[PDB]
């Protein structure tokens, strides 16, 4: 099994600049090597093919470079169309294998996510269950860390979490946090905590209520 | 576009 | 030189077989060697393996062999194949590629669910109210069975500030959520509505947000 290093493993980029991702094979793979782009919810489109070749319909931005083992792929100047996944993959011998994947992002100012904690619903309290749910949204980066605290205590399972990708205007990200009890455990506890880390700050941010209503 | 360059070898 | 065209998404029960097709067009079949390469969260991009229409040789990597079978025919342009005994790891997109040209894709899913209708609920603010210059509201559609679901806000009219989280399985089924954030004024004097509509079990329902007594 040929191994694909691509590198680095996700950048945050800004409209117009130069971008160089990599791929190193563990052997020599003779320039049979492709770069393929793929888009959130889309198939894999391939730019470039034997290592320089441009693919029909491919802009000249894009320019592929190497022989032996150092594979390169260079964007003269980032298109907001260009975000995305980029792979490499080395069809040498078999196996077929593919590098990791190289993730952009248009980078931004940092910002904090504004928190908010939502108690069950009753309908959904006349049925047995009980979500809490949290909403940590339009933050930047994307790095968040989500703990969940029951009476002073941590809750690892019943959680459910959901991101955004990236947003089009705003460059943030999102998540949804999902707490999922029966209603007998969650009318056992009074106090429910969301608490939230991210690099905008060193003490956490916490949001939480009271069931006998804080 | 491109030719069994795609490295046929089966 | 034109592409790959793939059957359509499968939904089949474990212990079951696929047979998944993959059709060439515009270009001399019998020159080029097809590849059907799997692609999940977990595991990323493998390759199950390949066969050459021409010679109808094959190769496949040494994790498939015994479960993917790979056929191609001449006269339809058309490559093949096949995948026994599935489990809920099997569950992914499959791709056909000439290495240049990909398929667009099929989508196996491996259940056992039934479809069933989603649960909708409400998320009100917490009591207390606060005084912020906006307001969150929340949406939350909990175990449908199959995916897709569309979910506005006031039939498509708030458009702005909203966010609807990907769909995620839970128990065997999916849940999704979503929120908007309002001004002040606006929330709640103006009433604010979640709409969910599930085409597979002909469901549409319609959610007011009311606030907490």
């Amino acid at each position: 099994d040929i191994k694909m290093t691509q590198s680095p493993s996700s950048m945050y980029t800004s409209l117009g600049e130069r971008v160089t991702i990599t791929c190193k094979a563990s052997q020599d793979i003779n320039s049979f090597l492709t770069w393929f782009l793929q888009k959130p919810g889309k198939s894999p489109k391939t730019l470039i093919y034997r290592a320089n070749r441009l693919m029909i319909g491919v802009p000249s931005r894009f320019s592929g470079s190497g022989s032996g083992q150092t594979y390169s792929l260079t964007i003269s100047s980032l298109e907001y169309e260009d975000m995305g996944i980029y792979y490499c993959l080395q069809y040498d011998d078999f196996p077929l294998t593919f590098g990791a994947g190289t993730k952009l992002d248009l980078k931004r100012a940092d910002a904090a996510p504004t928190v908010s904690i939502f108690p069950p619903s009753s309908e959904q309290l006349t049925s047995g269950g009980a979500s809490v749910v949290c909403f940590l949204n339009n933050f930047y980066p994307k790095e968040i860390n989500v703990k969940w605290k029951i009476d002073g205590s941590e809750r690892q399972n019943g959680v459910l979490d959901s991101w955004t990708e990236q947003d089009s205007k705003d460059s943030t990200y999102s998540m949804s946090s999902t707490l999922t009890l029966t209603k007998d455990e969650y009318e056992r506890h009074n106090s429910y905590t969301c608490e939230a880390t991210h690099k905008t700050s060193t003490s956490p941010i916490v949001k939480s209520f009271n069931r006998n209503e804080c | 576009g491109a030719t069994p360059q795609d490295l046929n070898t089966l | 030189q034109d592409q790959l065209q793939q059957s359509g998404a499968e939904l089949v029960r474990p212990g079951a077989s696929v047979k998944l097709s993959c059709k060439a067009l515009g270009y001399i079949f019998t020159d080029y060697e097809i590849h059907w390469v799997k692609q999940t969260p977990v595991h990323g991009l493998e390759w199950i393996g390949g066969i050459h229409p021409g010679s109808s040789g094959t190769a496949y990597n040494q994790k498939f062999k015994g479960k993917a079978t790979l056929t191609a025919d001449k006269s339809s342009t058309t490559a093949f194949m096949e995948l026994s005994s599935l489990t809920s790891e099997d569950s992914a997109v499959y791709y056909c590629t000439r290495k240049d040209y990909w398929g667009q894709g099929t989508l196996v899913t491996v259940s056992a669910a039934k479809t069933t209708a989603p649960s909708v609920y409400p998320l009100v603010p917490v009591c207390g109210g606060t005084t912020g210059s906006s307001v969150t509201l929340g949406c939350l559609v909990k175990g449908y069975f199959p995916e897709p679901v569309t979910l506005t806000w006031n039939s498509g009219s708030l458009s702005s500030g909203v966010h609807t989280f990907p769909a995620l399985l839970q128990s065997g089924l999916y849940t999704l959520s979503s929120s908007v954030t309002v001004t002040s004024n606006t929330w709640p004097s103006q009433t604010i509505t979640c709409n969910v509509a599930h085409p597979a079990s002909s469901t549409k329902v319609d959610k007011k947000i009311e606030p907490r007594v």
